[PDB]
């Protein structure tokens, strides 16, 4: 196993979990963290944002 | 002249050290050219900034 000043390249894998909606919940999306209610939305992002 | 945005294209984990770069470009050859590696070549015209 190699550890270096360079970035990591082999990992995990991570575990995904089921989505839930309208309830007040803790959420952890792609390493972003917060709490709230989730609902669907009309606005469109760009595909890389 | 004019205005436009630049998108993100790709990201690579290449932890190397960089100091210089070189542009890689094609040279044309044909029955019209002598075809010699040193002198029998045609560039057309091209420009970069």
């Amino acid at each position: 196993f190699e550890l270096l000043h360079a970035p990591a390249t082999v990992c995990g894998p991570k575990k995904s979990t089921n989505l839930v909606k309208n309830k007040c919940v803790n959420f952890n999306f792609n390493g972003l963290t917060g709490t709230g209610v989730l609902t669907e939305s009309n606005k469109k992002f760009l595909p890389f944002q | 002249q004019g205005f436009s945005a630049l998108e993100p294209l790709v990201d690579l984990p290449i932890g190397i050290n960089i100091t210089r770069f070189q542009t890689l470009l094609a040279l044309h050859r044909s029955y019209l050219t002598p075809g010699d590696s040193s002198s029998g070549w045609t560039a057309g015209a091209a420009a970069y900034y």
